[PDB]
RNA sequence: GGUGAAAUUCUUGGAUUUAUUGAAGACUAACUACUGCGAAAGCAUUUGCCAAGGACGUUUUCAUUAAUCAAGAACGAAAGUUAGGGGAUCGAAGAUGAUCAGAUACCGUCGUAGUCUUAACCAUAAACUAUGCCGACUAGGGAUCGGGUGGUGUUUUUUUAAUGACCCACUCGGCACCUUACGAGAAAUCAAAGUCUUUGGGUUCUGGGGGGAGUAUGGUCGCAAGGCUGAAACUUAAAGGAAUUG
């Protein structure tokens, strides 16, 4: 008797441009009313989207963003980077019978006061020949990939702000790195980075946020 | 030699009021009238002196706690739950 | 006949038969 | 209500409890890219023309 | 690309099947009907044709609204639960695409622990 | 570790213990490193660092308590303060 | 009269040049000589007199205040204390549960100590004996012996008389008795053991 | 009689391993013993694969598989056919098929 | 919700779901095996400390310092029990709602003690590999974990080098396994349950038909529940153990 699809509007959210789609979607409010405002109810919201299509590939499908509302500026919103996570297809599918997985994770402030956690997940491999039939790890070399895992994921997050980490965590940067330097210890495919989380915000930062928006 | 088998310190209260309260005032009296390692100090020289009060008599120190110990249960989880709120306020 | 209440009717067995032994002692 | 009308592929086997309900594939005799799994009551030959009162429940094994 | 995305979360459960829809964001529900607000004989509740009949009418609605291509998170009640779909989620995401709407990005979200609490039934189990 | 290194100092190098004996060895230079335990106070801890930044000495916060360093030092007492002289073996003037 | 020892706490006085004292319900941990922060804009410490709109969600605070300024009226006693519960930032109040399992919201201004007040444990002693608790009453109040009402006459007390010692008439007095009338269980929603749920 | 040589399962040589729920009955049955089966299904089933890709923006993308591994105890296995009891001498007979 | 189908209950004071955020406790899945470790009970998140430990290597060391154990001692799942601190999930007792000829039972919704932990008892289990422990010998095989050795072996790349991983062959130790019987057995079955009337390598416990009965009573331990020690009266021709046919 009311029908509140007569009174919920449309906003099209925007993403930060790293990502090659600027544009996602469109959410929806009640109304912008006195003492109970749009904005305000829009305030909090956080997005979930498919990498591909952000980055317009199709390749990337395996991950997820999520993005934080933080800004609205008529009839047009800003979006903020919140965290990341696989897909539970690509993590189950990923996780075999007969290989250990190397699991690690640590946290970090970076530059700018942005905490971070940060996962990352390997796995062992055959090697082209192997007739054993499983390889797994002794559990003093999982040790040592913990070590050089921790150690280069400290050193290419620490020295840098979301700018830079969304710049290297799009086209596998770090893995790429952590591939080529843990080649000396054991075989490891499916390196990966499968968990970032946001854990304390800085003061509010919009002027990067404008740094991410702004063009266009 | 040996005093007695099981009721220690408890040679005070005698014959009367019961076996189980005899119990629980032994085990409370021990903590209470036992010394304690003074952190401040690093010796073995704390007293009590009232509900709370336990106090270091070589280096002549004071700390609020338990009224039976130099620290309760709940102290322990509020110093470690005081310290993980602050470090998370650092962060 | 049967050992396991043999056993739970042996120790309520017990308990009664303590009992009045030391009402009578 | 838009009527279904199909069409015999093959029949697979008499099932159910008492074992009176066949299940027959059919075509839905405008669609030859769509086949569908379908039980029947009485007998069931092939090729011939069924009619549904509805395309999408495609039930299963009764037991 | 005049097509504006929302989500549908289908929790097929062995007592009921829940279609939902949401936005992009989280809050500020679409529409959501039930199979065991459908029909009512109370074991019918999680019936596929349930299901079918609770995707339709969610497919209406929508269609009524605008709101046309459709992220899917379908899961089960999961936990230390069943962890599995029941019928309701396949013929509901089967009447989903037969609606006329349009759906991507299917993943599955069903929650599920690292090692949770007990499960209900006790060590030697729900022994009927 | 330290506490293995600590005990090669005391097998083959030089030492003082004391806070006193600490004080008089730093006034007289013969002294290179200072080791505090940290359950010191924090006056005589700070008194120390002062007088470190006025000799050019190392100094470093051994983790624990006096009665973790009597340990660390062989010693069945408490020593807040543990002045190394010369190691003898240690490379622990050399580290840290 | 209390359990809970007291810190008598040395400040500053900022308008004029003299030392102006406090006495502190103390926490445990805090001890002599200890450098002890008031206000809003400090750290949050063991010892130290944080607001609760600058306290996080989830912090454990004793003495807390009830209404902003009134110098503290919760959770005062030996061994009690004040979870935080969770905030609602405009029109400033946060919600505490108070030591009693209750679910207050009270003023974001209102202050407190944090921590667990000191003498924690004090109950779980008996008293053993008619000397101790006569002097624990004789140093609060004249409310030791009691003689049950069903052993006076029935002249002193509504449930004396009888050629036994038994009552008659129920013994769960409501709250719209009058006075003199409310001498028993006053206006009890259940009686009997509770063998039974928190019921909040 | 000793019907098994290995008993139920495959401890030999560990003592206490955690016990495990069963997935239909929840009986608390370690998890050496207790029937592992591990099952994958598409998230959508055989005959809706071609509606999908017919309704489907994002043209050729993927299809992604619910993954489960369910356990299983003795007594469910038995009564819901996931296992048949076998001959005396097929009891050794280890092959799946 | 919940079920075999239902009802107890929760719901326009918005129940279930959605989202955001926080707290609280236990838990440590996916890796997860015919793999490891530990005296066993047992122990699966990272990282650090703390001390241990098996095996391997050894042209080191001492030179019988041993094997097995009555009395004796440590540890000892879980349930208990004594007070705390927690106490979320599941949950004996209890409440109801079902199912029934009845249901103080399975099924449903809750719910205390518990679950968790600190300090202290308890000392038991199908503590089961129902196989004492140390030794020597007796038969084929392939995988496996840990250590070692060799290879005109492979690979990683920056370039061969340094490994590290992988491959081939051996060896010690390890949890197991697969075939045959020379053998053993009452037999299922067994690389030890073999090396036994053709009877003896060192040694510790245990059983002597079934009930009575782990009861009696004496003793000791325990807060208590109960532990370890432990018969008799009388009764009965069986109690049984693998295997065949129905």
């Amino acid at each position: 008797v009311v029908d509140p699809f007569t009174r919920k509007e449309w906003f099209d959210i925007k993403a930060p441009s790293t990502f090659e789609n600027r544009n996602v979607g469109k959410t929806l409010v009640n109304k912008s009313t006195g003492l109970k405002s749009a904005s305000d109810a829009l305030k909090g919201r956080v997005v979930e989207v498919c990498l591909a299509d952000l980055q317009g590939s199709e390749d990337h499908s395996f991950r997820k963003i999520k993005l934080r509302v933080d800004e609205v500026q008529g009839k047009n919103l800003l979006t903020n980077f919140h965290g990341m996570d696989f897909t539970t297809d690509k993590l189950r599918s990923m996780v075999r019978k007969w290989q250990t997985l190397i699991e690690a994770n640590v946290t970090v402030k970076t530059s700018d006061d942005y905490v971070l956690r940060i996962f990352a997940i390997a796995f062992t491999r055959k090697q082209a020949n192997q007739v054993k039939r499983h390889s797994y790890a002794q559990s003093s070399h999982i040790r040592a990939i913990r070590k050089v895992i921790s150690e280069i994921l400290t050193k290419e997050v620490q020295g840098s702000t979301l700018a830079q980490l969304t710049s290297k965590l799009i086209p596998e940067v770090i893995n790429k790195e952590i591939e080529n330097a843990t080649k000396d210890i054991f075989p490891l495919q499916n390196i990966h980075v499968r968990k970032v989380k946001l854990l304390k915000q800085p003061k509010f930062d919009v002027g990067a946020l404008m740094a991410l928006h702004g063009e266009g | 030699a040996k005093r007695t088998k099981k009721v220690g310190i408890t040679g005070k209260y005698g014959v009367r009021y019961g076996s189980s309260l005899r119990r629980q005032v032994k085990k409370l009296e021990i903590q209470q009238h036992a010394r304690y390692d003074c952190s401040f100090c690093g010796k073995k020289t704390v007293k009590r002196g009232a509900a709370g009060i336990w106090t270091c008599s070589c280096c002549k120190k004071t700390v609020a706690g338990g009224a039976y110990t130099v620290s309760t249960a709940a102290a322990a989880t509020v110093r470690s739950t005081i310290r993980r709120l602050r470090e998370m306020v650092e962060a | 006949m049967r050992a396991k209440w043999r056993k739970k009717r042996t120790r309520r067995l017990k308990r009664k038969r303590r009992k009045v032994r030391a009402r009578s002692k | 209500t838009p009527v279904t009308l199909a069409k015999v592929i093959k029949v697979l086997g008499r099932t159910g409890s008492r074992g009176g309900v066949t299940q027959v594939r059919v075509e839905f005799l405008e669609d030859t890219s769509r086949t569908i799994v379908r039980n029947v009551k009485g007998p069931v030959r092939e090729n011939d023309i069924l009619v549904l009162m509805e395309s999408e429940r495609e039930a299963r094994r009764l037991r | 690309n005049s097509q504006v995305f929302g989500v549908a979360r289908i929790y097929a459960s062995f007592n009921d099947t829940f279609v939902h829809v949401t936005d992009l964001s989280g809050k500020e529900t679409i529409a959501r009907v039930t199979g065991g607000m459908k029909v009512k004989a109370d074991r019918d509740e999680s019936s596929p044709y349930a299901a079918m009949l609770a995707a339709q009418d969610v497919a209406a609605k929508c269609k009524e609204v605008g709101i046309t291509a459709v992220h899917v998170k379908i899961r089960a009640t999961g936990g230390t639960r069943t962890k599995t779909p029941g019928p309701g989620g396949q013929a509901a995401l089967r009447a989903l695409a037969r609606s006329g709407l349009r759906i991507g990005r299917i993943e599955d979200v069903t929650p599920v622990p690292s090692d949770s609490t007990r499960k209900k039934g006790g060590r030697r189990g729900r022994r009927l | 570790s330290i506490n293995q290194k600590l005990a090669l100092v005391i097998k083959s190098g030089k030492y003082t213990l004391g806070y006193k004996s600490t004080v008089k060895s730093l006034r007289q230079g013969k002294s290179k490193l200072i080791i505090i335990a940290a359950n010191t106070p924090v006056l005589r801890k700070s008194e120390l660092e002062y007088y470190a930044m006025l000799s050019k000495t190392k100094v470093y916060y051994f983790q624990g308590g006096n009665n973790e360093l009597g340990t660390a030092v062989g010693k069945l007492f408490r020593v807040g303060v543990v002045s190394i002289l010369e190691a003898g073996d240690s490379d622990i003037l050399t580290t840290l | 009269g209390r359990g809970a020892p007291l810190a008598k706490v040395v400040f500053r006085d900022p308008y004029k040049y003299r030392l102006r004292e406090e006495i502190f319900i103390a926490n445990e941990g805090v001890h002599t000589g200890q450098f002890i922060y008031a206000g809003k804009k400090a750290s949050l410490n063991v010892g130290n007199v944080l607001p609760l709109g600058s306290v996080p969600e989830g912090t454990i605070v004793s003495n807390v205040e009830e209404k902003p300024g009134d110098r503290g009226a919760l959770a005062r006693a030996s061994g009690n204390y004040v979870i935080i519960i969770g905030h609602n930032p405009d029109e400033n109040k946060t919600r505490v549960r108070l030591p009693s399992g209750a679910k207050k919201v009270i003023s974001s201004d209102a202050r407190g100590v944090i921590g667990v007040i000191a003498g924690g444990g004090r109950v779980d002693k008996p008293l053993l004996k008619a000397g101790r608790a006569f002097h624990k009453y004789r140093l609060k109040r004249n409310s030791w012996p009691k003689t049950r009402g069903v052993a006076m006459n029935p002249v002193d007390h509504p449930h004396g008389g009888g050629n036994h010692q038994h009552i008659g008439k129920a013994s769960t007095i409501s709250r719209g008795a009058v006075s003199g009338q409310k001498a028993g269980l006053i206006a009890a929603r259940r009686t009997g053991l509770l063998r039974g749920s928190q019921k909040t | 009689p000793k019907k098994r040589a290995s008993n139920g399962r495959n401890k030999k040589g560990r003592g206490h391993v955690k016990p495990v729920r069963c997935v239909n009955c929840s009986k608390s049955i370690p998890k050496d013993k207790a029937i592992k089966r591990m099952a994958i299904r598409n998230i959508v089933e055989a005959a809706a694969v071609r509606d999908l890709s017919e309704a489907s923006v994002y043209p050729e993308y993927a299809l992604p598989k619910t993954y489960n591994k369910l356990h299983y105890c003795v007594s469910c296995a038995i009564h819901a056919r996931i296992v048949r009891v076998r001959s005396r001498e097929d009891r050794k007979n280890r092959a799946p098929p």
